[PDB]
DNA sequence: AAATGTCCACGAAGGGTTACTTCGGCAACCGAAAAAAACATTTATTTATAGTAGCCGAAAATAGTG
DNA sequence: CACTATTTTCGGCTACTATAAATAAATGTTTTTTTCGCAGGTAACCCTTCGTGGACATTT
RNA sequence: GUUGCC
């Protein structure tokens, strides 16, 4: 995302106005639109004491670990 | 005349052309909030409904 | 000499500038921004309880298909 | 009538949850101070400039 | 304080 220029047989040399500045948006907007959609049923959300804690679910120990 | 066209027709028949028709021509015309802060995150109003 | 060159001040004309437009009565009703400072939490480690709460999960069990 | 087929359910296993008490260290959050914010309606009536003529001055 | 009306 470097500055660019053209050689214009008019004006040769000359660089580009547009590509002076960034969007800073387009290049989100890419994935942005590559995830994927899903509707959202407000059911769906229910929280309860168990939410925002940290803390996780242990994998049960195996007698080869022992 | 003024069986199906009444005495207040100009007070209603504005309020009536407002919620129907007049509304999704104004979320079309504010759309689309954007924070220059973490450009990924955009709000975007697809209807409104009264 | 004297006539013209010049300089000077009062007045003329218009220039924009500033306080102006009843008498009653009833209802009501209403700067920001860096720094300095203080101080709680997280950071462990116990070591005793009961409760959620999650994830599993296997095994108890009624049930679904041939 | 019977081995399935997913479910129902316990079930034990684990992970936090205040509690007091020590640091020592680091972090994160918020008042209290000390301190400069960029162009690079009508009518007097007083106000200003335009104009015009005043006498000194200096040349002819 | 502000509007409405006779």
């Amino acid at each position: 995302t470097a500055i660019q220029l053209k050689l214009n047989p008019d004006g040769t040399m000359a660089i580009d106005e547009e590509t002076m500045v960034v969007d800073r948006h387009k290049n989100a907007s890419i994935e942005n639109e590559y995830k994927e959609k899903v509707d959202e049923n407000p059911f769906a959300n229910l929280y309860n004491y168990g939410s925002y804690g940290r803390g996780s679910y242990t994998d049960p120990w195996t007698v080869e670990e022992m | 005349f003024l069986k199906v066209k009444g005495l207040v027709k100009q007070h209603l028949d504005s309020f009536n052309y407002f919620v129907d028709t007049d509304l999704k021509k104004i979320i079309k015309a504010n759309q689309l909030i954007l924070s220059d802060v973490d450009p990924e995150f955009y709000l975007k109003y697809v209807d409104i409904r009264v």
